[PDB]
RNA sequence: UUCUUCUAA
RNA sequence: AAUACGUUCCCGGGCCUUGUACACACCGCCCGUCACACCAUGGGAGUGGGUUGCAAAAGAAGUAGGUAGCUUAACCUUCGGGAGGGCGCUUACCACUUUGUGAUUCAUGACUGGGGUGAAGUCGUAACAAGGUAACCGUAGGGGAACCUGCGGUUGGAUCA
RNA sequence: UUAGCUAGUAGGUGGGGUAACGGCUCACCUAGGCGACGAUCCCUAGCUGGUCUGAGAGGAUGACCAGCCACACUGGAACUGAGACACGGUCCAGACUCCUACGGGAGGCAGCAGUGGGGAAUAUUGCACAAUGGGCGCAAGCCUGAUGCAGCCAUGCCGCGUGUAUGAAGAAGGCCUUCGGGUUGUAAAGUACUUUCAGCGGGGAGGAAGGGAGUAAAGUUAAUACCUUUGCUCAUUGACGUUACCCGCAGAAGAAGCACCGGCUAACUCCGUGCCAGCAGCCGCGGUAAUACGGAGGGUGCAAGCGUUAAUCGGAAUUACUGGGCGUAAAGCGCACGCAGGCGGUUUGUUAAGUCAGAUGUGAAAUCCCCGGGCUCAACCUGGGAACUGCAUCUGAUACUGGCAAGCUUGAGUCUCGUAGAGGGGGGUAGAAUUCCAGGUGUAGCGGUGAAAUGCGUAGAGAUCUGGAGGAAUACCGGUGGCGAAGGCGGCCCCCUGGACGAAGACUGACGCUCAGGUGCGAAAGCGUGGGGAGCAAACAGGAUUAGAUACCCUGGUAGUCCACGCCGUAAACGAUGUCGACUUGGAGGUUGUGCCCUUGAGGCGUGGCUUCCGGAGCUAACGCGUUAAGUCGACCGCCUGGGGAGUACGGCCGCAAGGUUAAAACUCAAAUGAAUUGACGGGGGCCCGCACAAGCGGUGGAGCAUGUGGUUUAAUUCGAUGCAA
RNA sequence: GGGAGAAGGCACGCUGAUAUGUAGGUGAGGUCCCUCGCGGAUGGAGCUGAAAUCAGUCGAAGAUACCAGCUGGCUGCAACUGUUUAUUAAAAACACAGCACUGUGCAAACACGAAAGUGGACGUAUACGGUGUGACGCCUGCCCGGUGCCGGAAGGUUAAU
């Protein structure tokens, strides 16, 4: 059943874009954490709000602009069943660059022009744009 | 599709065939004359089409389709094929 | 209740 | 003059509607035996090749082992021999070659099975409309041929004081 | 449609053997070894740098150059030697060829030429060791069919010509024409100019530098012998060679051709031709006016070549890694189970495997790329660089994925009370119906169809009542209800038994998903033994029916339908939608729980499970789907790849068989196909009209003649009209 | 299950070694227990004795004599083991398990018996009698006119009476 957090993390953005909704929630990871401290630093959310003793839940706010989306795209790179590990230099550019791709290296989370000027490759997540 | 089913087993990729075979892969292949005669052609076109039975040098046993208007061709002779179908 | 067929431009 | 109740049916036309594989348009499309012709093929008493397994036979040359025999310039030496070598002997291995039995593949084969194809044949008209017994899947039976019928299922079927 | 393979095999011990280790070999133990990550077997094949295509990904490919390998008439074996199982060595067997006095011998172009052969097709018994090397020698040298040259083929890649200006009378002529003209066409003619190349004649580098001799000095030694080293002279060394290059010479001279014009795709007329001749990559042209045939003119495309065929990728995303789909266009197994398999919640450490980073090594040269250089440029040659996408090693890195430990509880699973149900087997039991049997009553028909008829009846049927027997199914309830994964399950009762849901809880600690191969279930018909057999009903029989009726209809009627136990394993087994997650507008229901509010009656507010219709976004080729997705994403499995052939052949598998199952190929076509539109049509449905029918009356068709047509006849019976509409 | 001893091929003597008797079999005297016996363990002398390997060695030949399968391929018929023409015929004939029909409710049917009675059967329809067919596999169509058989009792016919 359960495949995956991030796929189910990354939908759920992504059919709360059309829904028109400001809050998405969901239980939180130590991983979810990670990605979604990029966003809200990339401008791509608004907030998120990490909450939760028993069991820890992250709750979204959705950016939106001049009444529609702000999140054109939102990808999944390295599934569960195919896992996607690339280099410094083979590091993508979403959109030409105008959109970002999160890659996870041993650094943590960071975008991946981050990642060049770290210079050092890794993991790549997923495609927002 | 799933990568797990494309590495148990790969694209197969389908292999052709020629539609001309006696040749074998020859621009031209010599040729004897076993029958000369005509033939009427299917049913959008009414002719008589003149043709000739040849044996090959393979011993394929092959027809072929004299091309222009009026020939000397008799049987036992040796001619030169090229290929191309007639429709 | 019964009742078929129309060649090849 | 007669007669017109009437619109059930017939013929035609219009309108809405539905079905539809039709579209030189139901005088439409369409199917299968059968007859003829063409094309490749299945099967097939067999037939002739190729390749190979298997079980043994086979033992040239060669080398290795043994060696009664014949033999033997350097070396030992009593000068007699010593070892060794030669030659032959036999043994081991093995090529050529042979036997049987299989297997596989190609070619061929009286005859026979369908298949596909026809600018004109013969027989019927099953499907397409409720195609004039709705259609079709299975399965079974029957039957020149499409097919028919039984059981079950499907709608990918029309009808409705 | 190759699943089992192996006995020195696999391992050990010991001995032997080789340069070396080791069943390398042998002996003796052990029974191992291998395989679904494809062993085994079959088919094909020298391998790589590379080459070709492709934007890439890839695909194909291995001539030429390289690196490796293998082979040398065939089959064998050793020998020798550092190195051989030796193209140009031996020995044996074979084959073939040759010599012989017949006793015997000899022979190996896949060296370079060449000959024959085969073939669509691939060059000279060419020259020369000058250079470059290689072998021997102190050297000189000797040899080299390695090597450097020439011939040969538009075999390919390049560079170059076959002149340049001018020239309208728009010449002639051709072609075409609206006969006016137009076009060929500045094209040619003519004029002025140029002489590249080829030719001819003359001249004239580099590749010839080295080395070689004679000499000088130094070193070495007793040496000023020799020798060595370094200077100096004499001569050189060229096969190509009549070189590269340079001047004369002469004239526009000696030097352009294929293919194409219907669209695809740049470029049209005329005339011949009449489904003939033909054309043809595809669609398709020719059946008397052809831009598609043939010819001409004109034009387009290329060019010393131009075409056709062959052959490979591309286009082709048409196997979709990049980069596809499976509701109906091909395609989700009939479902369920489940191993290997792939996949995995959450949190903490650990590990550092993967992963990332760095550094070393290697990734030969060539090639390609980039920057240069050289040949008059170019092709070509060549310098440097990058690249060679890798692999190995070392140093890190710790986010993730693993590995290791510990946790947590949401996932998953128990415990507790209940809930609904055609959920399952087993055994009973009812009531109607039908049939049959027996009897009473009673009489002449019954039955069936569109009509009938077969049939049943006076031997008393039918009908009617009474009694009895038997099998099968279980009205009403009943429901776009219920349950089961489906296949499916329907009177009532009992016995055994399953699943689901809800409620409060308690617990477990990720215990999960999917699943090739495997296993089970699995409608109906069919099969096997037994049983049973009312009704029904293939086949079959009769009767109709019709042109025919092996059918539809009737009257019969058997397997079969029922039961017990087994086989088969297919169904439009359909929701034509595989399973388990998560998200995403609603409305109207059905069914089944369970809280609250006074139930203030059949009420309201909740909260679950399941299911039906509608429908928003979204998606979809459309149709539609639409919180139960055909929306958005996750995981894993099954499948698809033009149509016919064909789920067929041939093998295997399974079955008593029927068959099931696995699964092609040849050949053939340029379509097949899905939705949806417009018409048309329906022995489809509504609504309306018409001397359309009905209601009427008179006629035609019988007769004779008139008139017209057909036919026949004729020397000729002029021609045309020929359903309705001659 | 078989076919299949398919077919086909190899070994075979003697001597020695292994081991001057081995593998094995038998098993004392000993020794201990002993409820002491027509004992139990232990114990191994003794005798008996395969099979194999290795190495020799003889012949033309070693399962040397006697003894003791000719094999293969196709097809007819019957499935088979069986039974038979004593004394010219052993089979395709018969029988057969199997199948089908039919009869029969026990004082059975039926048979032998003038009868009594007996067999049937001390069996009771999963029984018995008869006929046909003859395993097994796949099967088994049509015709009741005829001839039989079965069922019917309306009418015609009709005995003794």
């Amino acid at each position: 059943s359960m495949q995956d957090p991030i796929a189910d993390m990354l939908t759920r953005i992504r059919n709360g874009q059309a829904a028109n909704k400001a809050a998405v929630t969901m239980p939180s990871s130590k991983l979810k954490v990670a990605i979604a401290n990029v966003l809200k630093e990339e401008g791509f959310i608004e907030d998120f709000k990490v909450e939760g003793d028993t069991k820890p839940e992250l709750e979204l706010t959705l950016k939106y602009f001049q009444g529609k989306a702000v999140v054109e795209s939102i990808q999944r790179v390295s599934r569960p069943g195919l896992r996607i590990y690339k280099r410094k230099d083979e590091l993508p550019k979403v959109m030409a660059g105008l959109g970002i791709a999160v890659v996870s290296t041993s650094k943590g989370v960071m975008t991946d022009r981050a990642a060049r000027q770290a210079g050092l490759g890794g993991e790549i997540i997923c495609y927002v744009a | 599709a799933t990568v797990n089913q494309l590495v148990r087993k790969p694209r197969a990729r389908k292999v052709a065939k020629s539609n001309v075979p006696a040749l074998e892969a020859c621009p031209q292949k010599r040729g004897v004359c076993t029958r000369v005669y005509t033939t009427t052609p299917k049913k959008p076109n009414s002719a008589l089409r003149k043709v000739c039975r040849v044996r090959l040098t393979n011993g394929f046993e092959v027809t072929s389709y004299i091309g222009g208007e009026g020939h000397n061709l008799q049987e036992h002779s040796v001619i030169l094929i090229r290929g191309g179908r007639v429709k």
